[PDB]
RNA sequence: CCCUGAAAAUGGAUGGCGCUCAAGCGUGUUACCUAUACUCUACCGUCAGGGUUGAUAUGAUGCCCUGACGAGUAGGCAGGC
RNA sequence: AAUAUGUAAGAAGUCCUUGUUACUUAAUUGAACGUGGACAUUUGAAUGAAGAGCUUUUAGUGGGCCAUUUUUGGUAAGCAG
RNA sequence: AAUACUGCCAGCUGGGACUGAGGACUGCGACGUAAGUCAAGGAUGCUGGCAAUGGUUAUAUGCCGCCCGUCUUGAAACACGGACCAAGGAGUCUAACGUCUAUGCGAGUGUUUGGGUGUAAAACCCAUACGCGUAAUGAAAGUGAACGUAGGUUGGGGCCUCGCAAGAGGUGCACAAUCGACCGAUCCUGAUGUCUUCGGAUGGAUUUGAGUAAGAGCAUAGCUGUUGGGACCCGAAAGAU
RNA sequence: AAUUGUUGAAAGGGAAGGGCAUUUGAUCA
């Protein structure tokens, strides 16, 4: 017949790195997490006790309880036509910390600081991002930098 | 109705309304409740849950007259009084003389403590009385009259 | 052709104009919508908006209900606005004068508010005396209060008044409703 | 045969029901034969009630 | 009631001086315009005098014309194409050129053909097929009237204003195309010039980039 | 009720455009350049005909 | 008499006639799931807090 | 490029007529014809945004202004004979 | 690798002071909810949006096929998947 | 120097086709120092011919065009029914209902079971009962909803005040989520008293309800849908008396 | 009405019937 069970399909994805087998390192058991954190789902291998399902791993999503070594994660799951909150309970070692919430708390606390002294003064904060813009006019000097003339090179048959 | 029937409208259509793939057929799914456990259980179970089974004791040759207990909560109490004495009785508040209401000759067999009754004397009678209702009454100064 | 991005020809969703034939309902719906037409003050357009709204949409606002409204801060000396019937509560006892503006009014409420010392008026004088709505308060009943809305969005794990013509024992009380029958909901 | 969310409903209409339909058509006439037939005796019964 | 006529040339007063305003800066912005590209050719000669090559600054704006029916159309691209306004075939909008906009439109590049457009054809569509957006209708732009009522908030006061805009992108380019309804172009009245429209330019056809060529194309659609 | 064409109507050209009277008066449509003359460096004049 | 078994073609199309809608989010979310001992004592804080509100501020 | 390889049964298919510095083959450039496709205009219907009780004057479900769109089986709704 | 895919790009935010708890900590030590107070041009990347959200009812549907690309069984199939 | 190529002209001008919508003025512009004029928010002037143009049908010409309805992914098929015309012909009705809409009354609602009256199956009037709702939860015994301005907080139309406007503060009906309070069941702890086994005050629950928290319901009619009935119409091979 | 006979009109190289536009014949304000 079919088989379709908790752990099929992970042969390589619920399996450890090359030469990083063996115990986790005490990294992850001294982060601190707390309600509204955004945190990363990573299936770990050595510890099977509340791994996560396959379709968990990988997503991005908030904490809203702490246990005693656990926290709850709500992952929205597209389901037919429309988006279903999910509330899991996994182990600290299957999670990580996201960077990208963290490099907005910087740019936030950037953003502050800019918003403060630029209108110390009042003068064109422009506190908002802006995309790569076309690069300006420039003067390139062939002082050294003489342009080399460039053919193609003939078909050759080497083996 | 018949002018206003969409069967009218529909008139001209091949179908009249019933589809072509699937025509009009009879019953195809049986008659009246057929199948509650085999093919519709599933709205059986996501609709009418309790459907089958049996839940409590039997009662054989129940009467309902003996249940014959309705319930009057303690805001409607002033209504059976009739209106134009019940302002009257409402600004005389006197242990001396109070309105008297009859429960069951209004047809109520239970009083229940819900209202926030105006604090004036009152004499209330019924077959039987709340707790948190009697002990409304005798906050605000009545008595309960137990009659039968 | 166009790609469309949305449904062609759709209507707005919203109803325009009563669909009773009451002449006396168009004539108000015609003198609201000239008032909301030529003012600029938003109680007019809200008003003929409501004018619109049918009998499950237009609940019924009690004295009670009434009461408790201007017995807000600053709300005692302001008009009240109820657009549809206006019943009369029981178990209230003390009702403070006010003026109370609706399209009809229940007969014990009308006696209740004449006794307490207020009066009774229309939409038609309301907008006489308050063209622009000035020192008004309007008056929505309870819509979710109704006992047909209790059933809807029925489903297992929600409790939502399953659809049942008699109440009682051995009646959608077994199995699917207790966990020593199998399954609970 | 079994649909959306509607009631439960029992309706006892499964014998030959349509050969024992009982329309009372004749509740006018009915209520003028009695009244009549009150006069007719209350003539004959004399004075007494 | 006589007042009309003090009314009247009241409203000429007010109509006289917003001209003289409009006069002056389009008088500013066509000095401008010389400057600019004069300044343009001496830096170029400079350039080549002094034993150098002078490298022009990518154009900031293009403009993107659809050459492809609604018809056989991924759904991605169809996303791309109604974000970016070009719902009927032969219909064009202004893009500011940034790192997400040319991601943009290396997306749908096989439906649409875009080039680095030019002060006249920007002029000539704004003139000929240039519609605002009020009240999410359609109005011609006939007065200048209509353009500073609809755009006074952002500077902009007149169709030379609205121009300006468009060829210098600035602070409110962004409102200045939002306020333009999107250029629904004919066909060419000199032909597409290729046999096959559905191929790319290098490879002979009216599908990709064509930088500076799209005036021509735009001029014998308009 | 009906969309006349700027470039072909004076008269609504005019209207859109008041600096349109004084660029025909001033014929800036055709104006002559500063007659400046910069001859190509060496190094440039020989990468052009560089085989 | 076989017969087509399973194709996924014209599901993503059938879903995104109506578009897929994220979840409506609030500002006070659901409270379910959470530690026992901590509804509780947050119960208790905020019966303390509002108490404490309705003393100082009338 | 062309030729042998390369043989199926009613009489027939680059559609055929026919074509040989092609009207065959690859590539380069202009002009020419057209779809219910694109731009404008006239009319009808639908939708949206509005004006119009300061009248004798009626149909504010009436009149007028502006913009956009108009395919379709089963099927739904609405207006009419 | 490419493609495909999740999350964040702000007022439901940040910062200063300090009220509550039966949680917790050696402990006013942490957590949650708070009060007061400060930050509206440029409210915190680009683009778009005949506006968005929410509820009820129900007709028909539950035999599909073909086209590019990836690809299973089969020598192949206008074969099946 | 000229020329080829590309791009610009708010440079001029020759020729041809389609269109004439709107109907006293309202606006934006130009000429004219000024009167006034204009190609400037949709065409007028003059003149000629007749009092034939054009509508319906038949034929002819250039092009296109397979047989109606059903089944089917695929019909015109060598798949099915049709020689023609006239008459009849197919989602109707009842009982209980669901959503919506209309009317009447409204914490009440429904005369027509019946009685009186009656121009006589018409119409009018009426007392008590009775149906549903106003209280629900448990198998049942039973019990039975305000610590509060009928709670706190957020979002929230409207209203009030300040403010030239924009904006700021307060109240915030309806409705969304969450935290609280009370009622029934279950698990518990157990205050006085006492027919020593009765009585169940007070304090809790990751428990549970088709609850309360200023009632919204009842009657009739209308579209659509379901059930039972012969059930949109027609058709079996069978069984019994 | 199906069907049939006469009179009057039209067409007819292995079908008839229809649509897009017009000439001709008959008729029409």
């Amino acid at each position: 017949g079919k088989s379709h069970g908790y752990r099929s399909r992970t042969r390589y994805m619920f399996q450890r790195d090359f030469r990083k087998h063996g115990a986790v390192h005490l990294s992850t058991y001294l982060k601190v997490y707390k309600v509204g954190d955004i945190v990363d789902i990573k299936a770990n291998g050595s510890i099977q006790k509340g791994m996560p399902h396959k379709f968990y791993q990988g997503k991005t999503g908030v904490v809203y309880n702490v246990t005693k070594s656990s926290v709850g994660v709500i992952i929205n799951k597209m389901v037919g036509n429309r988006y279903l909150e999910k509330r899991l309970n996994l182990r600290v070692e299957h999670i990580k910390h996201s960077k990208c919430r963290q490099e907005f708390l910087e740019r936030v606390k950037a953003n502050a600081a800019k918003r403060a002294e630029a209108k110390a003064q009042g003068v064109a904060v422009q506190l908002k991002r802006q995309p790569a813009q076309p690069r300006e006019s420039r003067i390139v000097s062939t002082e050294g930098n003489v342009p080399q003339t460039l053919a193609p090179v003939p078909y050759e048959t080497f083996i | 109705p018949s002018r206003f029937t969409k069967t009218r409208k529909h008139r001209g259509h091949v179908s009249a309304g019933k589809g072509r793939i699937g025509k009009h057929r009879k019953h195809p799914g049986g008659r009246g409740m057929a199948g509650g456990q085999h093919h519709h259980r599933i709205n059986m179970d996501k609709y009418h849950p309790g459907y089958f089974g049996k839940v409590g004791m039997r009662y054989f040759h129940k009467q309902q007259a003996h249940f014959w207990k309705p319930v009057l909560n303690l805001d409607k109490l002033w209504t059976l009084i009739p209106e134009d004495k019940r302002d009257q009785y409402l600004k005389s508040a006197s242990k001396e003389t109070a309105p008297v209401i009859d429960t069951l000759a209004a047809g109520y067999g239970k009083i229940l403590g819900k209202g926030r009754i105006p604090n004036v004397p009152v004499i209330v009678k019924a077959r039987f009385v709340s707790k948190l209702a009697e002990e409304k009454i005798r906050a605000a100064g009545g008595v309960v009259e137990l009659i039968a | 052709g166009i790609d469309h991005t949305s449904k062609q020809h759709k209507r707005s969703g919203h109803r325009t104009a009563p669909k009773s034939d009451n002449v006396y309902l168009k004539l108000l719906v015609k003198l609201y919508t000239f008032l909301a037409r030529r003012t600029d003050a938003p109680f007019n357009k809200v008003v003929l908006k409501a004018l619109f709204l049918s009998k499950i949409n237009r609940p019924p606002v009690s004295v009670s209900r009434i009461a408790r409204a201007l017995k807000q801060e600053g709300a005692a000396n302001k008009t009240v606005v109820v657009v549809g019937t206006v019943t009369d509560d029981a178990r209230i006892f003390e009702f403070p004068k006010t003026t109370v503006a609706a399209l009809r009014f229940t007969a014990g409420a009308r006696a209740k508010i004449v006794k307490a010392g207020g009066e009774c008026i229309t939409l038609d004088q309301l907008a006489v005396r308050a063209p622009k709505g000035q020192n008004t308060l309007i008056l929505r009943g309870p819509r979710n209060s109704r006992e047909a809305v209790r059933h809807f969005g029925m489903g297992p794990h929600k409790g939502k008044a399953p659809r049942i013509l008699s109440t009682g024992r051995k009646f959608e009380r077994a199995r699917g409703r207790r966990r020593s029958k199998g399954f609970k909901v | 045969a079994i649909s959306k969310n509607l009631p439960i409903l029992k309706n006892h209409f499964r014998k030959h029901w349509q050969e024992r339909v009982k329309v009372h058509f004749d509740q006018a006439g009915k209520k003028v034969s009695r009244r009549n037939a009150r006069a007719t005796r209350a003539a004959k019964i004399a004075p007494r009630p | 009631a006589e007042q009309v006529a003090a009314e009247r040339a009241a409203r000429k007063a007010a109509n006289k001086e917003k001209r003289a305003i409009i006069l002056e800066r389009n008088a500013a912005y066509q000095k401008e315009y010389e400057t600019a590209e004069r300044n343009i050719i001496q830096a170029k000669r400079d350039a080549k005098a002094a034993g150098s090559y002078y490298v022009e600054a990518q154009h900031k704006l293009v403009f993107v014309v659809r050459i492809k029916g609604i018809n056989k159309i991924p759904p991605k691209p169809r996303k791309v194409l109604q974000l970016l306004r070009l719902t009927r075939i032969n219909s064009g909008t202004f893009v500011k050129v940034t790192k997400a906009t040319l991601e943009l439109l290396k997306l749908i590049e096989p439906y649409v053909a875009y080039g680095y457009p030019s002060y006249s054809t920007i002029r000539q569509l704004v003139y000929k097929r240039g519609f605002g957006k009020i009240n999410k209708q359609r109005v011609p732009l006939s007065d200048n009237a209509i353009i500073e009522a609809n755009l006074g908030k952002y500077g902009i006061l007149s169709i030379d204003d609205l121009i300006h805009e468009i060829i210098t992108v600035g602070p409110h380019f962004k409102q200045a195309n939002n306020f333009l309804w999107p250029f629904k172009l004919s066909n060419p009245s000199g032909g597409w010039g290729v046999p096959r429209k559905f191929k790319h330019f290098i490879q002979g056809g009216s599908f990709g980039n064509r930088e500076e060529f799209i005036n021509k194309l735009v001029k014998s659609m308009n | 009720v009906l969309k006349k064409n700027p470039l072909k109507n004076k008269q609504v050209l005019l209207r859109l455009n008041p600096y349109a009277k004084v660029f025909a008066a001033e014929k800036l449509g055709s104006k002559k350049a500063e007659k400046t003359g910069t001859k190509p460096a060496a190094v440039f004049t020989e990468t052009l005909k560089h085989d | 008499a076989k017969s087509k078994n399973h194709t996924a073609h014209n599901q993503t199309r059938k879903a995104h006639r109506n578009g897929i809608k994220k979840p409506k989010t609030y500002k006070y979310p659901s409270l379910k799931g959470v530690d026992p001992k901590f509804r509780r004592n947050h119960k208790h804080a905020l019966h303390g807090t509002a108490k404490a509100l309705a003393a100082a501020k009338k």
